[PDB]
């Protein structure tokens, strides 16, 4: 990794172009290297406050809600940077502070104008102890489609979630009039649902000189056929605790033994 | 559209949803329940009903009103109500009870001086036989010797769904001793004074066990439909507040702007 | 009978010995 | 033939056939 | 007829002007032949909203919303010229543009002042399948005098606008809670509200490409009567479906057998 920092108390037009400066030293792992680089912009609403500023500072009339008149280009100059030309590609991890709790507050609106996916982090999950705490049915992407990610993909993705959301229904009941109206079909969805929440879970190479436990870089296939198989239900015998922190599904297998 | 005014009613809506909420499970727990005893109560309370049908009895020449204290449970009171009006309009002299404190704060004002009893502590725990009892007792232990009476509740027939219906109370001793029970012999003229006694135990149980199960299922409905209007109005005054916020920031800087450029 | 004694109450006392009690009476 | 009390003294009766189960002397009595 | 236009493709003098010319052909017959005229306007605003777009550029401060200061100034010696007269008669319909749904817009905000008669259409109301979308508690007429429309016409008027009121306060609480824990009194305004706000509905015949009805014309005396009875109870027995969409209330009578 190359840092390149713009700290708060730099002047408007510091903190201004900075992340132009990191879009700049991104650019050359590609079009020099032909690499698929990664940019992390920290934070993307930072940018645009400088923006303002440096705007304001220039005499020229904000625009609605106090934005510069140029936001969407301003925007637009940068975003369009980042991209897979033919030499190789720049990939963005944009973190986003969205004003006010308005996600139609100008500063957010014009950033989702190029988003392609969202990477929700939540406290709950992580109360779960699930890590990472990503969330399954908030995070999103343009690209799950059928058409991108072909139909296997698409519906084993469309199954983890509906099962997460149908348990999500039965949670409310599960807790007030107790776990057992439940059908040989409401607690299989539960069983699997749990299963399910545990497999989106993972240790990462990241934090092993904590976690004193190995880090997984699971594959795309071993992801898809992982959850497939339970969806499937043939690990509906295999225990929750079998599918917590592990890598591919044959963890899962294992660890079970090991927890006889 | 005042930020301050928006806030106030998303404060009160916010802990409305909550309490709504809340109050559904509690309904669909009751109800529960009351759906799985509701289904002997039926076979015995058709059972006790078992000899009238299967053999005619009329009334040669009391309404009971039942449904609960509590209300947020649709219209449960209001349909017993209405057709308690109703009956006691069409007629024959009228004298009435309600079980359940709701009957006697809507049917009465106008009907007070037309009352015998009435009956509290009904709906939060489960109905019993044990409270028909103490219903029939206080009747028979009445000086209304009722020649016929009739009683008003509501049918349970799904969650989404009820009927207010009627029961005929020929209870009259004096009554059950008409030509088609002359069918049935070997009967003391108060071997049936005991019968009757329990068949109005078992007819006053079986309507107050439809009850509950009418109205934990009505209020069951009535609070999923509160707690959901609630939320899509949380969700509308929401983005009604960010509009109203983006506004008057832009309205109050152009304002600025405008004075600023005139100098 | 007699007694001051009904069935209903009869029956009670027989049934126990082989039941809310909720209710309250409003008497006014 | 239907029996039952809350569960599926009290009555009896034949037309099909019905039984329908809910101070000191009946007491006795009944213990 | 004599047809005169400036529409929405010319520049802003044009549109600036244009009324002013229909305007000028109307008063020659109202005037130099005493003539009873009838003057349609589409659309008003855009006159005042045409002065806005030059004002900036003839060097103006601008005064609320960025209007002209001088708007008030010209519609009143423009508006002052459409009327009545000893010599003629004017009756001129204007519809005004309401921008972004404001009422309280500088333009339709000071149009109000200059009328005897407002039909106040609206997008709620509309949404619901009412048309006309006649705001029923917005509209007025300074001839709604017992005086003029005879008390017949004036307690039915009043008579129909009062439980609408009603019908209006009670909405808020009907919104989170329904219609249950209503007053048995409190439901039969409802009841006729919602029966009366029906009634007021009507097919026209320019419309009747989208009502998918005849187009109907009822008569001043139709009105008052169906409104009566309706206010009167004495069709609390049909359904509210049954008054949508009709023309007298013989017409709603059927319509309830037809829906049986």
């Amino acid at each position: 990794v190359a840092l390149v920092y713009g700290q708060m108390n730099e002047p408007p037009g510091a903190r201004a172009r900075v992340a132009l400066t990191g879009l700049t030293v991104a650019e050359y792992f590609r079009d020099q290297e032909g690499q698929d680089v990664l940019l992390f912009i920290d934070n993307i609403f930072r940018f645009t406050q400088a923006g303002s500023e440096v705007s304001a500072l220039l005499g020229r009339i904000p625009s609605a809600v106090g934005y510069q008149p140029t936001l969407a280009t301003d925007m637009g100059t940068m975003q369009e940077r980042i991209t897979t030309t033919k030499k190789g590609s720049i990939t963005s991890v944009q973190a986003i502070y969205v004003p006010a709790d308005d996600l139609t507050d100008p500063a957010p609106a014009t950033t989702f104008a190029h988003l392609d996916a969202t990477t929700v982090l939540s406290r709950a999950i992580a109360e779960l102890g699930i890590y990472p705490a990503v969330d399954p049915l908030d995070s999103t992407s343009r690209i799950m489609d059928p058409n991108i990610v072909g139909s296997e993909h698409y519906d084993v993705a469309r199954g983890v979630q509906k099962i997460l959301q149908d348990y999500k229904s039965l949670q409310d009941i599960i807790a007030i009039l107790g776990m057992d109206e439940l059908s040989e079909e409401d607690k299989l969805t539960v069983s699997r649902a749990r299963k399910i929440q545990r497999f989106l879970s993972q240790p990462f190479q990241v934090a092993e000189v904590f976690t004193g436990h190995l880090g997984k870089l699971v594959p795309l296939k071993e992801t898809i056929k992982g959850f497939q198989q339970i969806l499937a239900g043939e690990y509906d015998h295999l225990p929750e605790q079998a599918f917590y922190m592990v890598g591919p599904i044959e963890e899962a297998v294992a660890k079970a033994d090991k927890l006889a | 559209a005042t930020l301050k005014d928006i806030t106030r009613r998303l404060k009160s809506i916010k802990n409305i949803q909550k309490i709504t909420k809340s109050m559904k499970m509690v309904a669909a727990a009751k109800y529960a329940r009351a759906e799985r005893e509701l289904k002997p109560a039926r076979v015995y309370g058709v059972g006790s009903l078992a000899l009238y049908e299967k053999a005619d009895i009329k009334t040669p020449e009391l309404i009971i009103g039942v449904s609960s204290d509590r209300g947020l449970c649709g219209a449960i009171h209001s349909s017993v109500a209405k057709q308690m009006k109703s009956e006691a309009a069409n007629l024959k002299e009228v004298k009435i009870i309600g079980v359940g404190d709701k009957i006697r704060s809507i049917l009465h004002r106008t009907h007070s001086d037309q009352f015998l009893v009435t009956f509290k502590e009904v709906g939060r725990r489960p109905p019993t036989f044990g409270d028909a009892s103490v219903i029939a007792l206080e009747l028979l232990n009445s000086g209304y010797e009722f020649d016929e009476g009739s009683i008003i509740f509501n049918r349970f027939r799904s969650v989404i769904s009820y009927k207010t219906e009627e029961k005929p109370i020929f209870s009259l001793d004096t009554i059950s001793s008409a030509e088609s029970m002359s069918i049935y012999d070997d009967i003391d003229a108060d071997v049936l004074r005991n019968y009757q006694e329990y068949s109005l135990a078992n007819i006053i149980y079986y309507s107050l066990k439809e009850s509950t199960t009418s109205e934990q299922s009505a209020r069951m409905t009535a609070m999923d439909n509160a707690s959901k209007n609630a939320s899509e109005m949380i969700d509308k005054l929401t983005l009604t507040f960010n509009r109203t916020r983006q506004a008057v920031i832009t309205k109050e800087l152009i304002e600025i702007i405008s004075g600023a450029a005139a100098l | 009978r007699q007694a001051g004694l009904s069935y209903i109450r009869y029956s009670q006392i027989c049934a126990k010995a082989v039941s809310g009690s909720t209710i309250k009476i409003v008497k006014v | 033939f239907t029996f039952a009390s809350t569960q599926v003294s009290g009555s009896v009766t034949v037309n099909s056939v019905q039984l329908l189960a809910e101070e000191i002397q009946i007491r006795i009595e009944a213990n």
